[PDB]
């Protein structure tokens, strides 16, 4: 039903940051024929797991579940383990395993900390991929979740086209007895495609990361113009410091 | 799953919708109840909790007024001391049904701390807040007189995806003609901005103020000079936060490039 998607979507983006996670289950309750939608449209802050196995972190989304099942980018293997679950095809894999490798350092280089996580899943002779970050910061608090979804549609020869639609969530909250309990919560989205010639050298994992860069890159301005700029702009209309004097 | 869940998490809903939004919201709630009839039992007390916390404001053929639960005489009477009157109120369909003269809601005993208090509060009002509408209250307590102070001012301009409202409640305690006047602050500021996205500044702030209890005059004016000292130190404590957050936490995120100011060089890593 595009009008109650159309509405949910909307919702969502009116309805309180902080409350998404049990507002976006309150949905599901209300028009469970659009779990698969909305499950999809809508993101929020991503829980983090441990793989036993690998010994190290990833990221929890709705890209890497099957069931009650999440799968591990490091060990390709589910948890809880269950039979007929979907993985990558064995082509796909090499180009996600490589793909985890440099957002790790990616990781290191932009957030100095944090867990990333790359997800590849098959779209027939194309395919598609999320890119993961998170990072707390540590009275004031900040969290940051990104997620990069690109869909990749080769192209005859040497050459693709990536289009890529990037949100960036961010919270931060501090309280004191300045300025009492303040919360800033939000996310921003942005969309960009590209055509590129994929070679060894500038292999998909190149032109992705080359896109996610600059998308979270500009996301980050525009994330530090309305945050700390917009809001205080308003404030400052809603009351007049000076006075009308 | 039950129709009472689907009806609680609809009210969920509509008690969080941002500031100038609801409507917006009741909208998108009616189109994803199986049933309209759902919620034909909630309905008034959800929008009731909702006006009158976010203290809406409204015309009268004498002037603006406002929506608050310490004006509440009835789930749909509110009292407008300023003009001596009582207001009916229709809180599903955001509008007003009546409008008539005060016959003994208002204490005449301590009118005049009233009285004094509210031409404060408007000149206050008027010079500090651009849209702003106020509402002066006062009834007698154990410890003496108390005088409530609410402030309520709002934005929105969906054309430019963004809103917000500022809300004040001092409550002020006296003995009247001497001692102290204990003003305990209440701020709220709400600020939501949704251009590609969603995102929203919320803030709840308490202090607490002291002046003498005198004459009423001096009573009011010695009350609003402590009040707008804290709300403009407040106001200033705000301005700064935001670069604090900005500069601090936020750049303590992710960084503008990577710690030798390059950008990453994909073709090697």
């Amino acid at each position: 039903t595009e009008k109650q998607l159309s509405c949910c979507l909307d919702l969502m983006r009116r309805l309180p940051p902080s409350q998404i996670e049990d507002n976006l289950a309150g949905l599901l309750d209300l028009v469970p024929d659009l779990t698969e939608d909305l499950l999809s449209s809508i993101d929020q802050p991503l829980k983090v797991a441990y793989d036993a196995v690998s010994k190290k972190d990833y990221l929890l989304c709705d890209y890497n579940r099957d069931a009650d099942s999440y799968r591990s980018p490091w060990s390709n293997k589910y948890d809880p383990p269950l039979s007929g679950a979907c993985y990558p095809s064995s082509k796909l894999r090499d180009i996600e395993v490589q793909a985890n490798e440099i957002f790790e350092i990616y990781l290191n280089l932009y957030f100095e900390g944090g867990v990333s996580s790359v997800y590849c899943w098959d779209l027939d002779d194309n395919f598609a991929a999320v890119v993961l970050m998170k990072k707390t910061q540590d009275p004031m608090r900040g969290t940051w979740d990104s997620i990069h979804v690109v869909e990749v549609k080769l192209g005859k020869k040497d050459k693709a086209v990536y289009k890529l639609t990037s949100t960036v969530m961010l919270s931060i909250e501090t309280d004191n007895d300045n300025t009492g309990k303040v919360n800033l919560a939000g996310s921003l989205t942005r969309q960009d495609e590209k055509e590129y010639t994929f070679n060894e050298v500038d292999t998909h994992c190149v032109n992705i990361g080359k896109m996610v860069e600059d998308m979270e890159s500009k996301l980050r301005q525009t994330l530090e113009t309305i945050y700390f700029g917009k809001t205080k702009e308003v404030v400052n209309t809603l009351r007049n410091a000076t006075g009308n004097s | 799953a039950s129709n009472q869940e689907l009806v609680q998490i609809a009210t969920n809903f509509l008690l969080n919708a941002p500031p100038c939004e609801f409507m917006e919201v009741v909208s998108d709630v009616r189109a994803l109840l199986p049933s309209e009839s759902l919620l034909n039992a909630s309905a008034g007390s959800t929008f009731r909790e909702y006006n009158t916390s976010q203290m809406v404001s409204v015309q009268t053929s004498k002037g603006s007024a406002l929506i608050t639960k310490e004006g509440e005489i009835s789930n749909n009477e509110y009292l407008d001391p300023k003009n001596k009157q009582v207001i009916t109120y229709d809180h599903i369909k955001q509008e007003v049904t009546g409008e008539r003269s005060a016959s003994g809601e208002i204490e005449q005993d301590i009118e005049q701390y009233r009285a004094a208090f509210d031409e404060e509060a408007t000149k206050y009002c008027n010079e500090y807040y651009p849209n702003g509408v106020s509402a002066v209250y006062g009834t007698k307590v154990s410890e003496g007189i108390k005088i409530t102070v609410c402030i309520s001012t709002c934005i929105y301009k969906p054309n430019a995806f963004y809103s917000g409202r500022w809300r004040s409640v001092w409550t002020c305690t006296f003995k009247p003609g001497s001692g102290n006047v204990t003003s305990n602050g209440k701020v709220q500021v709400n600020v939501h901005y949704f251009e590609d996205g969603n995102v929203q500044l919320n803030t709840v702030t308490q202090k607490q103020t002291t002046s003498p209890s005198a004459d009423a005059q001096s009573t009011a004016v010695n009350a609003f000079k402590a009040i707008g000292k804290a709300e403009l130190n407040l106001h200033t404590a705000l301005d700064n936060n935001y670069s604090t957050m900005g500069d601090t936490t936020f750049k303590a995120l992710r960084r503008a490039l990577p710690i030798n100011r390059t950008k990453i060089n994909w073709q090697k890593v």
